[PDB]
RNA sequence: AUGUUU
RNA sequence: UCGGGCUCAUAACCCGA
RNA sequence: AGAACCUUACCUGGUCUUGACAUCCACGGAAGUUUUCAGAGAUGAGAAUGUGCCUUCGGGAACCGUGAGACAGGUGCUGCAUGGCUGUCGUCAGCUCGUGUUGUGAAAUGUUGGGUUAAGUCCCGCAACGAGCGCAACCCUUAUCCUUUGUUGCCAGCGGUCCGGCCGGGAACUCAAAGGAGACUGCCAGUGAUAAACUGGAGGAAGGUGGGGAUGACGUCAAGUCAUCAUGGCCCUUACGACCAGGGCUACACACGUGCUACAAUGGCGCAUACAAAGAGAAGCGACCUCGCGAGAGCAAGCGGACCUCAUAAAGUGCGUCGUAGUCCGGAUUGGAGUCUGCAACUCGACUCCAUGAAGUCGGAAUCGCUAGUAAUCGUGGAUCAGAAUGCCACGGUGAAUACGU
């Protein structure tokens, strides 16, 4: 409201070393079972290996690049009407937005295990396809189509 | 040997109590395990205040019951009653059996 | 509460201090496998208005058959009200 | 019904039922203990189970045992 | 209820109890009754005795007690007569031969219940609550008091609508733990109702 | 020498036995991985050692008591740090910089009489 | 919009 | 028409049948 | 915080009328005891037995029954007659008062204002000067370190060891728990009126009221409670009083609020396994071993408890597996059989056994909670309590996201 904060970081990657990566393990983590999150966010790259090849490190971020937006809109009421003024999202929440929408679809795959339900979307990005990547450009639709605002 | 389990709702009946309880038998000195603190059995009691409905209120309490061990090892018959007979206590409770 | 009720209950108490005070087992042993007849179990018409499970509490001070405290004997109103003054050794309002 | 080993019954009735069974029969026996397990000896006896207002004359067949006079007697109201 | 009991949360510090001894689920039960029973009969008679508090202890199979009366003389009577008579009441209403004694209370016009039971009677005595509480009650101030006050109840006088009068002197910050204030009440059954009393006597902080 | 390490946090309480040399750990008649290991990133025990090495340097054999999983091992962390002063009471200014000397002040929260769980309260539709 | 109730 | 929601409550409005 | 009886106020019926509960007067009888019959019981009428305390002998002390009244009894009505208690905005920062002064007055000022703060917080200014209630403190508790005490608690160097803190032993360690140490814009820099204060820093376990408790101003809603209890008035008086048995509060053709469990593979079931905190307890917790598929039943020790029993944490972990099926999910429902707590479980109890396996595949309009050890999830204990917790109270395990901005 009238106060300001910084950020709530935590223990990074268990070994591959990657602070932000933790989010992918947290954001996805449910019922506070991080002990299992590491069992999914890690085993995931162990499967994309043969899938992609090059360091799973890049593999992630690689396709991830085709999932992170860069411009959204925020409802702002004025004189009764509430415009949808656009706004370019900084990297901080950008990368986050992706992970959210990414892990989501993965849990909507509706197949069997998540380990695979996760890799699919992790690669579906680069090759382009899936619900996750969908939102990416889907957001672009609302974007600019309202450029008449901001 | 003789034990003396203490228990009171305050230190008043323990502080200046257990102490004298130790320097009573052994007017000069003796074995006796010696005084000790120990945990604290607490029984929290919660109750509803306002009569009729308003069960969302309540008021909790807790009877803090303190204790001490002590326990004498050498039953020096020359100091036994030097503690038992000298059983004042402003209404405490100290067990004694083996 | 209600004196008329309070007393009605008092009866339900004394009876235990009589029949159940001992004769309660005078038939109990003959109730569980301890061969073993049924006559006693049949002519079992001694404990009527008397039962170790028909006695209520009611705030000792007052007589409310609800909100009772074993460690005490009164109900929330009296207990709290009394504790406030100090008619109970070591009973300060709890607050961890 | 559920009485493990040795079902429960109210002597009050036992000293009224068979007490009047020996000598032929007569008028309906006004029961009252709906909590009593029906006896296979009180077979088709002319009685009546209290329903909180009056008593309903009911009889048991060679298929009702663990049941109590309460069962074969309504104590509420609906419809 | 906006303000709670200024005496309740005080048994810990700056304020002593009223029945310090010991008891478990077993004795505490019968014990809670005892302390009550006595204070009931004792008061009724010790009424005109000007009581302030009735402490109760228990060394072993017997109670101690400490009738805090502003004038134990009446409690004595024919020298021992009165006291003795009541000294038996406890031994019978306690179940065990209990001791006894008192400790006169000087400066009674600066004691909660004492002052409370004081202004509560004046009513039946046909007096003007206001002109009384703002005078024949605030007297404690005279005794170099630090702060005091009294808050009556409803049905004041011949009114048919309950209310509450103010009138107060000094400072009675019933929020300061160390402060320490003497609190008590008295339901002076009025000829036409049942008014209440609330005396706040704060004598020095900690 | 027989050093000591508090390592007592989050309802837990360990005992960092810092022996001379031998960077081996044996908490509760078992080694690190031979217990809580393989369940969490509990390997954070060497995290403090990541400033001056160990092994032949010192020993980190511990043994915790009471508390929860992540708590026990986690306690040792905040303990081992301060448990290295007997080797250099001036090297402490190299542990807190990575969250160590500071006891995990964060603990459970007393359930308040009136809330589902000392924070959250039931819904009120007809409100 | 009203409430002695668009 | 009815059942639910919206409001302090009505109508209106929204949902469902 | 606990409705089978009881509770229990409600009902159908049985029954009573100075009473179920009080004092008191008078009479007879110590009080009682166990039984008999008949009753649903409430009772009624008996059969024997028991023969207390004193007496300047009548009398009396309790007490039992009866007689008679003065009286007694009423969870009966007014919460607009009331006490006491509580909810409510609101943990809001407010609410006032004395003196002086301004105005005919009602009132105003202070308390407004400039900064600042979580804050009528602090400073500055000012016809204002001061003060009271309230926010800030002292109380608790947690985060550290020390002192002492070391048994039932502890186990490090020493040996012993049936290798079990199991022996001695050692008081080192965690721990326990009484007394303290500490945090205070206290210190450094900048900003800022060189004011307050703010923003970074050091040091420290801990920073800028450290975190969580408790604490709820003058008051408003004639807000709630005569049913806790108390009480003004009013009302009932072979009764709105009283006692007993059965029934009801556990209805249902519907509607709403708060909840519990799933719809599943971040899962289910089988294996083995990894670890907490706080409390409980003699008409109590009840180990151990035997039998039982099972609830549990038998035997019986230990502990009134840092000594024993409750206690065998659950998530978690590693394997068998099953493969997205309404199923290897989910568990309602129901049938037959049993256990127990109890006079007593049809009406109306908790659990177990086998059989049956529901709806339900994530939920419209709308709506709620939560800023961190929180939300979330997983277990544990307490209270009330004969015996029926998806509730309440409390404990810890693990353990997030997000916060531009009004
Ligand atoms: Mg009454
Ligand atoms: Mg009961
Ligand atoms: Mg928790
Ligand atoms: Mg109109
Ligand atoms: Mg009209
Ligand atoms: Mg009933
Ligand atoms: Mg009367
Ligand atoms: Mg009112
Ligand atoms: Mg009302
Ligand atoms: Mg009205
Ligand atoms: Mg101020
Ligand atoms: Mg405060
Ligand atoms: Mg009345
Ligand atoms: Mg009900
Ligand atoms: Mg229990
Ligand atoms: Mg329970």
């Amino acid at each position: 409201r009238r106060r300001v904060i910084g950020q709530r970081k935590i223990l990074p990657d268990p070994k591959f070393g990657s602070e932000l990566l933790a989010k992918f393990v947290n954001i996805l983590m449910v019922d506070g079972k991080k002990s299992t999150a590491e069992s999914i966010v890690y085993s995931a790259l162990e499967t994309l290996a043969q899938r992609s090849g090059k360091s799973e490190l890049e593999a992630f971020e690689v396709a991830l690049e085709n999932v992170r937006p860069t411009v959204e809109v925020k409802s702002r009421r004025v004189g009764g009407s509430t415009y949808q003024v656009p706004v370019e999202v900084r990297p901080v929440r950008r990368n986050a937005l992706a992970m959210r929408w990414i892990v989501e679809a993965a849990r909507k795959r509706g197949d069997k295990s998540m380990a695979l339900r996760l890799a699919n979307e992790l690669s579906d990005a680069a090759e382009n396809k899936g619900t996750a990547v969908k939102k990416r450009e889907d957001v672009h639709r609302m974007a600019e189509a309202n450029k008449a605002f901001a | 040997r003789i034990r003396i389990r203490l228990k009171a709702f305050d230190h008043r009946l323990i502080d200046q109590a257990t102490a004298e309880i130790v320097e009573t038998a052994k007017r000069t000195g003796a074995q006796v395990r010696g005084p000790i603190p120990l945990p604290t059995r607490k029984e929290r009691f919660t109750v509803l205040i306002s009569p009729h409905v308003n069960k969302d209120a309540r008021d909790q309490y807790e009877i803090r019951t303190h204790l001490r061990l002590v326990d004498i090892v050498e039953p020096t018959e020359k100091t036994v009653d030097a503690l038992m007979r000298l059983d004042l206590a402003a209404g405490v409770d100290v067990q004694i059996s083996l | 509460a209600k004196q008329s009720m309070k007393a009605r209950e008092v009866k339900r108490v004394a009876l235990a201090d009589k029949y159940f005070a001992k004769r309660a087992e005078l038939k109990a042993i003959i109730s569980d496998v301890n061969a073993r007849w049924n006559a006693v179990l049949k002519l079992q018409t001694l404990p009527r208005d008397s039962s170790p499970s028909r006695q209520r509490n009611r705030c000792r001070q007052t007589g409310r058959p609800h909100g009772f405290l074993r460690k005490f004997g009164l109900s929330r109103i009296k207990v709290r009200e009394a504790a406030m003054r100090g008619e109970i050794p070591g009973l300060k309002k709890a607050s961890w | 019904r559920s009485l493990k080993k040795g079902p429960f019954i109210d002597l009050h009735l036992l000293k009224k039922v068979e007490k009047a069974v020996e000598s032929g029969d007569k008028k309906p026996l006004r029961t009252w203990s709906r909590r009593s397990t029906i006896f296979p000896n009180m077979i088709g006896l002319t009685i009546a189970v209290h329903n909180g207002r009056q008593h309903v004359p009911v009889f048991v067949t060679d298929e009702m045992v663990g049941h109590k006079l309460g069962e074969f007697a309504p104590t509420r109201t609906y419809r | 209820g906006q303000k709670v009991h200024p005496n309740g949360i005080r048994l810990g510090i700056v304020k002593p109890w009223n029945s310090t001894w010991f008891a478990n689920t077993k004795e505490f039960a019968d014990n809670l009754d005892s302390d009550f029973k006595v204070r009931q009969y004792l008061t009724k008679e010790l009424a005109k005795a000007s009581v302030s508090r009735i402490v109760i202890e228990r060394p072993a199979k017997s109670i101690r007690v400490t009738i805090h009366t502003a004038r134990p003389g009446i409690v004595i009577g024919k020298k021992g007569e009165d006291v003795e008579k009541l000294r038996k009441v406890v031994a019978d209403i306690a179940g065990v031969p209990a001791q006894i004694n008192i400790a006169e209370v000087r400066k009674p016009e600066l004691d909660a219940k004492l002052v409370a039971d004081s202004i509560t009677s004046q009513l039946e005595r046909r007096v003007m609550f206001r002109r009384a509480m703002k005078r024949a009650v605030q007297n404690a101030m005279r005794l170099g008091a630090k702060g005091i006050k009294v808050e009556v109840s409803g049905r004041l006088g011949g009114a048919e609508i309950a209310r509450t009068e103010w009138y107060r002197e000094g400072r009675v910050p019933l929020h300061t733990l160390r402060a320490d204030i003497d609190y008590n009440t008295s339901e002076a059954h009025t000829t036409y109702g049942v008014i209440g009393v609330k005396v706040w006597i704060f004598k020095g902080e900690i | 020498n027989q050093y000591y390490g508090t390592g007592r946090r989050k309802s837990s309480a360990a005992r960092v036995f810092i022996k001379p040399g031998n960077g081996k750990i044996v908490i509760n008649q078992r080694s690190l991985e031979q217990y809580f290991g393989r369940e969490t990133a509990r390997m954070v025990v060497r995290q403090p050692l990541e400033l001056v090495d160990m092994v032949e340097k010192l020993d980190l054999y511990i043994t915790v008591k009471g508390g929860g999983i992540s708590g026990q091992a986690g306690a040792i962390r905040h303990g081992i740090t301060r448990a290295l002063m007997e080797y250099d009471e001036s090297l402490r200014s190299e542990l807190r910089k990575a969250g160590f000397v500071t006891r995990d002040a964060r603990q459970v929260e007393r359930k308040k009489v009136g809330l589902r769980k000392a924070r959250r309260r039931p819904q009120f539709s007809k409100r």
